[PDB]
């Protein structure tokens, strides 16, 4: 039952996807809105599941999150049915186009907020500086372990970015960062079967 | 001046004139490249000529001409056809279209005569505020073109021109030609006469007229 | 960063003690600095899986947030890519060389043009960068047209076919008067360099102990080269580099030898003090004598600085590149 | 910008109009001071202060990438203060 | 076998086709017949000499009509970046499995690069991109034994 | 041993053959014979300084032109790019099969570099590519036991 | 220890060799001895700074004088490059052999560096190259334990 | 900027509680000084 897939990067801009929701799901810049849910804290932008907030959880709330579902990306679309229905990922690299200080670092969690069969700690990664990152120091597709995200199907299921300090009234260490960014860039990369 | 440059002028000891003459002064500029009169120094003869500031310029529409301070040229109107120029038959219909500098500082008007009729050349004219017209690139020798396709023309010299009064100007330019150079000299470049060089200025004139001096393209006597 | 030494008044350039930049782009692996738009303003251009873009850097050092683009050529990245003007536009375009044919993508500023594939006149055939590594294959203003031509360094002639525009070149021509034994001679030890400074670049042959400079006789060939020699006990080897730069701030770039080894050692050699072929003196034989002296926009810049400092007048430069100007004249009377 | 015939007051619509509207008047002098330079205490004050106002005229923008611009002096004044 | 066009299947009537023949190739000819008889390719990649912007990818695919053997997937390739992309994340020659394409003559059969959401008036993406197409380059490697 | 020819065989007339002794260049001299008198060659790669443009490929082969216990296929190596071309499409000298050319005594036999389809009235594929061939470079890695 | 002469062997008197007293160079006193006692090197690497053209190689071989102690062949490394050569044509720590001058403690004996066909007057080949040689620099690489 | 290209640093990167480390594993040479590590070759994906 084995077969090559053919492998597919994806490249992904948050900024079009906020940017080009339908009107009635309150369509933003992604820039715009980050710079005033920095300044000021615990608000929010877009909705359902394509959107910005500050995190829910105590433990989370100087925490900007983004996110986006697989539903609304459509990726799917960018390819014909004949080349097989399933289409699932294999890896998701992170890039964060902003300015930094000196020696700054970026803090960011991307996770699935589905979380569901999917191997324990393979739904999340940590960005430590963008540059296509990984959530793995040596990102090897011959590891023999699965990759974070892999085998998520490309049709469904959330993706979120938090950014642990973001909050400018707490003081957060990454809240001129964020006010700095000017997009997230996902690479998806995916396989068809 | 603004710029910091060094400069110098030394006039030419042009005496004679009827109250409008061919005066020119041979100028010195830091930082002007080799020219026909050295390294450093220039007479700027007047021309019209296409922008090279942004490169090999097209041959073709969507092209960019300097007026004769060396500016932009931008259309100022429409186009019109006319088969004559100051009473003189062109031998053909050409389309001639006004310009006008992108800044403005003497309010001078500029036509572009192009020949409607494929066989022709086209030309410049200068409508200066003294009421004097100004011809540059009426005939082969005033023109600037690329020897191996002639009708690219990138730059038309002054040819002739006309004071309200009476008094006329026809400029003589001679080509660059092989003669004495070297045989390498020669050999590695083939440019085919490229370069033209004021050779004389004919003025003071025995007849009075209204018109341009170079007339149909005939060469004086 | 470069500052004037000691008061205004000294014309020595020295450089502040190196501190770490307040502001750095980040995606800084698969990005280089080059000015992409021809503002005056380096732009930091990242290429990879997307991420298309760029920071430019401004006068006060502020960079601004990426830039997108939107035109990147998908050989920007291929091996053999150059970045060349072949325009004239003075921009620097994307191109690849074949012999018969070149394929250019010509710079719009916020991206490229659709590539177009050139094919040379006649039978014309383009020297191939990389193609022979006993030959230097490369872009400059050997003719001094502030066009860059295609030239070609071999260990006897140098061959030249000129920028016609559109990725179109002339018919090789040939440059006479440099030569170097066949067998020893390498492209590594050649540099080209408009160290005359009137716009036709000289050839810098390098040799442990010695610089041969091969003067560019306008694109008619070369002069018998200069040599220059080394001080005692300054040598020089394949580690070594060799930088061009007018630091001192004269209108001609010197030349610097960087010696790594087990200490580093920096050589500069000034050819001359001043900016040659500009007017110097003036004499009309009634008795009046004129001079003049120049000096470097950038080094009135320093002073603009030198007087910013202590003041915290900060002196933002809107002022790229050295555009060289008059500095001072005098007059004198031979008679009184 | 002229119409009707009037030397009409205009603010620039956007930043690219603003941009040809500051390229009009590159190289125009602002200000000239004549200023003597001795040991007196009249040496902290010029002889004279010349200052000029310039001003660009709209004449045409069909063009949308080259809009006829007509610039000049529209007023200046002339201090005298001898040091003063 | 040397041609374009808008595929026919049912999901394939804006994605915009280009086929060439391996026979038409003439591959063989370019070495004498004593260097040996079997020529088979082992690798196939591509070259897309157009312009993207900022966030734009490659989408398109490429295969070998037959269905020859091979095993299952090495039938076609995706590209990407069209950048010598070749059929993997991470290329590897010694991967132990076949690679796409591996096996097939240099002699014959039609190859067939296929760009979804090619039509233009369809509100296609790869339409944009493909203006810009001035070529495809496969690169080719082949043994002979 | 040390000449051009075009090749003599059915398939090679159009062939152009250079061909260079090992003997006749003195490897062996390069070294003291203390050092080792068993000097045999591990690797050859392939330099064509000529001017191959960025989608040009130059084809030819390289072999010797003699017997030895060779594995059946280290008799010979294929150029494509001729920038130290090896025979493989990944050089590794830890493969564990051997190299073209690895055992062969560095001061034996004679090697021979063809060019398929070179003679300009058969008009050649490579006729016109040659004329711009101004060096053949060998880059051959030995050692000494 | 530290001296120049040419090498007395039958092979060797064209031979001009360089030399170094590990003891001399007192390596161990740049680290204090709270590290450790055993300080041995792991590999050493040859950078040989000068001019030459682009198909001229440099010859010369690094050895070590009490060769009894070490595994046979890790008495001597050839350097052909002169940038930074390793000697061996491929670098790997985790080869699974010694490497030349593995073991050898940083404190004692001697090294040398040999250039054949060095004499001029004998026409040699290094006897050129080395006109332009400004340093020989060793790269030491050792451990602690 | 500390060091030129063939300059050495010599310094010793050390964990004050080393006993709950492997033998060697509580101090690191420093000696390239450009992002360097203890180790010649760092291999993440190593056994050790």
């Amino acid at each position: 039952r084995d077969k090559r897939a053919l492998e597919v990067e994806r490249t992904v801009s948050l900024a079009e996807v906020y940017a080009g929701l339908p009107k009635d799901n309150g369509p933003f810049s992604l820039a715009q809105e980050i710079d005033k849910l920095v300044s000021q804290g615990s608000g929010s932008a877009g909705s359902g599941n394509n959107n910005l907030a500050f995190g829910a959880g105590t433990d989370t709330k100087t925490s900007l999150q983004a996110s986006v579902s697989f539903a609304d990306l459509k990726i799917r679309e960018d390819y014909p049915a004949s080349l097989g229905k399933i289409r699932r990922i294999k890896q998701i690299s992170v890039t964060l186009p902003a300015l930094l200080g000196p020696y700054q670092d970026v803090q960011a969690i991307l996770s699935y907020g589905d979380k569901a069969g999917l191997a324990n700690g393979c739904e999340a990664l940590a960005v430590s500086h963008g540059m296509n990152d990984s959530g793995q120091f040596q990102l090897d597709f011959n590891d023999g372990k699965f990759l974070p995200f892999e085998g998520i199907a490309i049709d469904q299921g959330t993706l979120t970015l938090s950014f642990p300090n973001a909050s400018m009234p707490e003081k957060g260490k990454q809240a001129t960062m964020l006010k700095t960014l000017n997009d997230i860039i996902l690479h998806i990369r995916y396989t068809i079967k | 001046g603004p710029d910091g440059m060094a400069a110098l002028s030394l006039p030419l000891p042009i005496s004679a004139g009827r109250g409008y003459a061919p005066a020119f002064t041979l100028n010195y500029n830091s930082g002007a490249g080799n020219s026909p009169f050295g390294l450093g120094w220039d007479c700027n003869v007047m021309t019209i000529r296409r922008r090279t500031h942004f490169g090999v310029p097209h041959y073709d529409e969507t092209d960019t001409f300097l007026g004769p301070e060396g500016e932009v040229l931008v259309v100022a109107d429409q186009p019109r056809d006319e088969s004559t120029l100051q009473g003189i038959n062109l031998g053909a219909t050409f389309t001639v279209t006004g310009y006008r500098s992108r800044l403005e500082s003497h309010f001078s008007r500029l036509e572009y005569w192009q020949p409607k009729t494929t066989g022709k050349t086209d030309f410049w004219l200068i409508y200066s505020p003294d009421g004097q017209v100004h011809l540059l690139g009426k005939s082969p020798q005033a023109r600037i073109s690329n020897p191996s396709q002639t009708t690219q023309t990138a730059q038309w010299l002054l040819e002739a021109s006309v004071s309200s009064r009476g008094e006329q100007i026809y400029y003589q330019y001679r080509a660059e030609d092989d003669t004495g150079c070297e045989a390498d000299e020669i050999t590695h470049h083939l440019q085919a006469t490229a370069q033209r060089y004021l050779h004389i200025v004919y003025y003071g004139n025995r007849t009075a007229s209204e018109t341009l001096p170079g007339l149909d393209g005939s060469a004086p006597s | 960063s470069a500052q004037r030494l000691g008061e205004i008044g000294s014309d020595a350039v020295t450089w502040e003690k190196m501190q770490p930049l307040s502001v750095i782009p980040s995606l800084q692996s698969n990005a280089s600095l080059v000015d992409i738009n021809g503002d005056g303003q380096l732009d930091w251009v990242i290429t990879g899986p997307g991420l298309r873009g760029y920071h430019s850097q401004r006068p006060d050092g502020s960079w601004t947030r990426f830039t997108p683009l939107n035109a990147l050529p998908v050989e920007y990245t291929h091996p053999r890519a150059q970045l060349a003007d072949l325009m004239g536009a003075g921009l620097s375009d994307l191109v690849l060389i074949g012999p018969k044919s070149v394929r250019l993508y010509a710079n719009t500023r916020d991206g490229f043009a659709k590539g177009k594939d050139v094919v040379q006149s006649g039978d014309i055939t383009l020297p191939v960068p990389g193609a022979d590594p006993r030959k230097l294959v490369a872009f400059s203003d050997v003719l001094g047209s502030g066009q860059a031509h295609l030239v070609e360094v071999s260990a006897t002639k140098v061959t030249c076919w000129p920028n016609l525009g559109r990725g179109r070149f002339g018919q090789p021509i040939t440059l006479p008067g440099f030569s170097q034994p066949a067998t020893e001679f390498n492209p590594a030890q050649v540099y080209l360099a408009d160290l005359d400074g009137s716009g036709p670049t000289d050839l810098i042959y390098v040799h442990t102990n010695r610089l041969d400079i091969f003067l560019n006789k306008s694109g008619n060939g070369f002069a018998e080269p200069v040599t220059l020699r080394f001080p005692e006990g300054l040598r020089f080897d394949h580690t070594c580099q060799l930088q061009m730069a007018d630091v001192q701030g004269l209108g001609v770039a010197s030349l610097i030898l960087s010696v790594p080894h087990m200490s580093p050692h920096h050589w500069r050699c000034d050819l001359t003090n001043m900016k040659p072929w500009l007017l110097n003196e003036m004499n009309n034989n009634m008795g009046v004598h004129h001079t003049l002296r120049y000096r470097s926009s950038s080094q009135f810049w320093l002073d603009e600085k030198a007087a910013a400092l202590t003041t915290g007048q900060t002196p933002v430069c809107y002022l790229p590149f050295p555009i060289h100007t008059l500095w001072q004249t005098e007059t004198e009377d031979e008679i009184s | 910008t002229w119409q009707d015939n009037k030397d009409v007051p205009l603010t620039p619509e956007d930043d690219n109009s603003r941009y040809w509207f500051n390229r009009a008047l590159k190289g125009q002098l602002l200000r000239s001071e004549l200023y003597g330079l001795d040991d007196s205490t009249n040496k902290h004050v010029p002889y004279t202060v010349t200052e000029f106002r310039s001003q660009v005229r709209r004449l045409q923008h069909t063009d949308s990438r080259y809009p006829v611009l007509w610039s000049s002096v529209v007023e200046s004044r002339n201090y005298h203060y001898e040091r003063i």
